[PDB]
């Protein structure tokens, strides 16, 4: 059985431009479909497991009974707390639904540190896909969520342009789209935008991240490591080199993702806002990987400081700000894997957003100091500005080097 | 007691400003609420009206001024 999978055709989402016109010709009766408003709801489902298995049918083709092992796991636990929410709400209750929605990805993560191999429930968009699941979990919890079908919780879930590596959705808003077709000159305006984001992540992702990842990274990995010592020059090489190929390829992804996503009629969250233009690293995470960090704002950080305000846990206004942030970066560490350099990555755009935010506030007194002692505001002007970016640009990078893993070569091989 | 009276009186406790008359301001742009002023009001808000509030569905257009608050809370207060 696992000898079949592994048998069956492989095709790689949006591995090459040929790729593109499968899905195309595969798509055309559902986008030409919801200019009369109607869809087909066995078709897309069929079209969508053939991509979702053609996607998963790779080498390790066996990940398939993973995925279908994970479907029935977290319709048990999401059924489970459903049937729950209607009668009881305890918080005890909530906090075992979703320890047991996440397991499976705990799981993942941790069976490296334990073994040195993979586990056996991983498959392909895992990371993925448990943020929509927990999501029902915790709309479930605050009463927002109270209708759904198994085909609607299973479309959202498992919806086939996100489903690797694609935008994180949360249910109310991709179930409302999905509810109500957009009229005909809207759609037409998404095919517009689609056909946009497919020359443009044409260029990112096979052109420009070909040119960065495949072409000047190899040459200046090889260099950094003849070197040695803790840094050297094609170590900042690497950094600037890694980081812009790090952007392209997954920024290019996005767009091919929102314009899969397009045709398939919904609008699926953006994730990339000219991230290197931000002058403050509150101002990046607002425009990096927005759909993981708007998820961990509201889904990790928000709910945790209410716990900390509601328990009063910590003397002031700013320490329980402080840890939040150092934990729910942390997470978001842990979240990428249990390696030394994810938790590093984590950590550092913790005390980061700290060092930031201590520094917005020293501002404003400061500018109180001078107001009450006669001067003019502090000077805010073009350099000012531009060395904001300067510092916010390096900040970034060099964290990227931390998380690409490179330092482990330098350092530790050994 | 009113709901919108209460509103009113616990805006000016925890912040120390009545927007009772200039009601329909943009309090994050008004200078009331900081980043993490909110996280306060929220608490304070729970442990009032014996509500919980979602702040996992909280977008940016939607308890923004002190109207959207008031009419907010007693749509959660029943229904």
């Amino acid at each position: 059985m696992i000898d079949f999978l592994k048998q069956l055709p492989h095709l790689e989402p949006y591995g090459n431009p040929f790729y593109f016109i499968y899905l195309g010709i595969a798509l055309l009766p559902i986008f030409i479909g919801l200019f009369f408003k109607k869809r087909f709801a066995i078709y897309e489902c069929l079209v969508s497991i053939t991509f979702i298995v053609l996607a998963l049918t790779g080498t390790h083709a066996s990940q398939i009974l993973a995925l279908l092992f994970y479907i029935v796991w977290q319709i048990i636990w999401v059924y489970s707390y459903k049937r729950y929410r209607s009668q009881r709400d305890n918080k005890w209750v909530f906090y075992l639904h979703s320890f047991l929605v996440v397991l499976p990805l705990i799981l993942v993560k941790v069976e490296p540190t334990i073994n040195g191999t993979q586990s056996l429930l991983n498959f392909l968009g895992i990371s993925y896909l448990t943020f929509r699941a927990v999501g029902m979990i915790i709309e479930m919890r605050d009463g927002v969520l109270k209708e759904f079908t198994l085909g609607e919780f299973l479309r959202f879930m498992l919806f086939m342009p996100t489903f690797t590596s694609g935008p994180i959705d949360r249910f109310k808003r991709f179930n409302e789209d999905y509810q109500s077709i957009p009229n005909r000159d809207e759609l037409l305006n998404m095919l517009e935008q689609a056909v946009k984001y497919i020359m443009l992540g044409f260029l990112y992702k096979f052109v420009l991240a070909q040119i960065f990842g495949s072409m000047l990274l190899p040459p200046l990995k090889a260099q950094a490591l003849s070197q040695g010592g803790i840094f050297n020059l094609p170590t900042l090489g690497v950094m600037y080199v890694y980081g812009f190929d790090l952007f392209f390829d997954f920024a290019g992804y996005s767009m091919f993702a929102l314009a899969v996503s397009n045709l398939m009629g919904i609008k699926s969250p953006i994730n990339f806002d000219k991230p290197f233009i931000s002058r403050d690293m509150k101002e990046f995470w607002n425009r990096w990987h927005m759909s993981l960090s708007f998820w961990f704002r509201d889904f990790v950080f928000m709910r945790l400081v209410i716990v900390l305000m509601r328990n009063k846990v910590f003397k002031n206004r700013n320490t329980t700000s402080n840890v939040a942030y150092i934990i729910n970066m942390m997470v978001m560490g842990f979240w990428h894997g249990i390696t030394w350099y994810y938790i590093a990555y984590g950590i550092f755009h913790g005390i980061g957003l700290v060092i930031n935010d201590a520094w917005l506030r020293k501002k404003k007194t400061i500018n109180k100091d001078r107001k009450k002692a006669g001067l003019k505001p502090l000077p805010e002007n073009k350099w000012t500005k531009a060395l904001g970016i300067f510092i916010t640009f390096n900040t970034v990078m060099l964290s990227f080097l931390i998380f690409s893993g490179f330092l482990n070569d330098l350092w530790f091989t050994k | 007691m009113d709901v919108k009276a209460e509103v009113i009186e616990i805006i000016d406790e925890l912040f120390m400003e009545d927007v009772s008359d200039m009601m329909d301001e943009d309090l994050f742009d008004a200078g009331v609420l900081d980043s993490m002023g909110t996280v306060e009001l929220i608490v304070e808000l729970e442990s009032r009206f014996d509500i919980r509030v979602p702040v996992s569905e909280f977008g940016r257009d939607d308890w923004n001024t002190a109207n959207k608050i008031v009419e907010g809370v007693t749509e959660l207060r029943n229904a």
